[PDB]
């Protein structure tokens, strides 16, 4: 039941094959045709080794996270870097894992919980970009009660 | 888009999105450009108003979106699901400054100037309607705010209509505006055609337009004080005003002091409500 991955530059990665359909993204390639080695194009090794982790971890369990408080375990897996964490909410998205994609994304968005911006502002480098005026109209306007 | 966060695809940006609240998502869009534009995604809104609608455990008459056939469909194949989503949020009442038609025989015919009194009096803030909208093809109105709380407008209509007659900037703002005022001429002394202006006000009035059963303030008025008045009983009564079954109400009052005016206007904004 081992299946070859292979990264965006090449790599190795032989993983489990239930482990490898958790993806739709290659579980839908396994049926195009055999493709004995699997080629990522988007995804490259130091991310894919995560990806596995994070699969090879949760493979015995799936179902209904969604809004579910992140679990311990994961939220260590993703104390990493900024950009790293953003690596991740791709290659989810890339390889259509639904639960990496639910709890990355969803540590994404408790950062930019309680900030006012100029925290949230920090925080990503987002531009300003409103003018000297342009801020009172926008700052009354998104005052939600 | 140099933002690592901006540069994610919107699918995957809204998909972040989905885990915020309301007020997280106003800070996120108080970063300007791009997210105030993105928080405010009509798909965002779309999941969060059919997600939550199944929490609610009230929905008044004033409140029950449109076919749900219609809330609920193809994303494509509407909105401001935002705004639905508001007017639904049991919790939640989304905001207005009621805009008000004043128009009737009262602003003319009076040696003193009821327009012209609201205009000068220090009490209510009167301030030039600003073209914010507001315009139509009549003006901004004039904005006036009561004791330093509710702020609403008016549109003073010098001359409404050429049976229906209404003129068509009037229907504008017919369709526009939460009420109506009518102003009375009731000096002793003044002649009446009772129809006419029963069937003025109906035009006016008529459902056709804004339906609704918009309240109607008709300020039973007079020049001043020393003036012999009709009572408004007996006015109400020769308007016919029986028949409109929609609320109404006549108040009494003097152009040169607006006695009267204060208590009419209380009433015709707790009449509109929601």
């Amino acid at each position: 039941a081992s299946i070859k991955l292979q990264s965006s530059d090449g790599e190795i990665f032989e993983v489990d094959v239930e482990i490898a359909k958790q993806s739709v993204t290659i579980k839908t390639m396994l049926e195009d045709l055999g493709m004995d080695p699997v080629p990522l194009p988007n995804v490259n090794a130091a991310i894919l080794k995560k990806v596995i982790q994070w699969c090879t971890h949760h493979k015995d369990d799936p179902g209904g996270s969604g809004t579910d408080d992140i679990p311990v375990w994961d939220q260590e897996f993703l104390k990493v870097d900024q950009g790293t964490l953003f690596e991740l909410i791709l290659a989810a998205n890339y390889l259509d894992i639904k639960g990496l994609l639910d709890v990355t994304c969803k540590t994404v968005a408790n950062m930019i919980k309680g900030k006012t911006p100029e925290e949230i502002r920090k925080t990503f480098n987002i531009k300003n970009d409103f003018t000297e005026e342009e801020e009172a109209q926008v700052r009354k306007e998104n005052q939600w009660c | 888009a140099a933002s690592t966060l901006t540069r994610l695809p919107i699918d995957v940006q809204l998909y972040i999105l989905s885990f915020l609240s309301p007020h997280d998502l106003c800070q996120l869009g108080s970063t300007n450009h791009y997210w105030n534009e993105t928080v405010r995604d009509p798909i965002l809104w779309r999941y969060f108003l059919l997600r939550d609608l199944p929490s609610w455990s009230s929905v008044d008459w004033k409140s029950l979106p449109d076919l749900e056939i219609l809330k609920k469909p193809i994303s494509e194949v509407f909105f401001d699901y935002m705004a639905v989503y508001r007017m639904c949020c049991p919790y939640l009442i989304i905001q207005n400054e009621p805009r008000f038609a004043m128009f009737g025989p009262g602003l003319e015919e009076l040696n003193t100037s009821l327009v012209l009194s609201l205009m000068s009096s220090e009490e209510l803030c009167p301030t030039a309607g600003l073209p914010q909208r507001q315009i139509d093809g009549i003006g901004s109105g004039v904005n006036f705010q009561l004791n330093n709380q509710h702020k609403f407008n008016i549109l003073i209509l010098y001359s409404t209509t050429r049976r229906y007659s209404v003129i068509p900037q009037i229907q504008k703002v017919c369709e526009v505006v939460d009420g109506f005022i009518y102003v009375a001429n009731a000096e002793a002394h003044k002649r009446h055609e009772w129809q006419d202006e029963f069937s003025h006000i109906m035009a006016m009035t008529d459902p056709a337009f804004g339906s609704s059963g918009r309240p109607l303030l008709v300020l039973s008025c007079i020049s001043q004080g020393d003036v012999k008045r009709m009572p408004c009983f007996y006015l109400a009564h020769e308007l016919h005003l029986n028949l409109l079954n929609h609320p109404w109400l006549v108040q009494d009052t003097e152009a040169e002091t607006l006695t009267g005016f204060l208590n009419g206007i209380e009433w015709i904004l707790e009449e509109v409500e929601s």
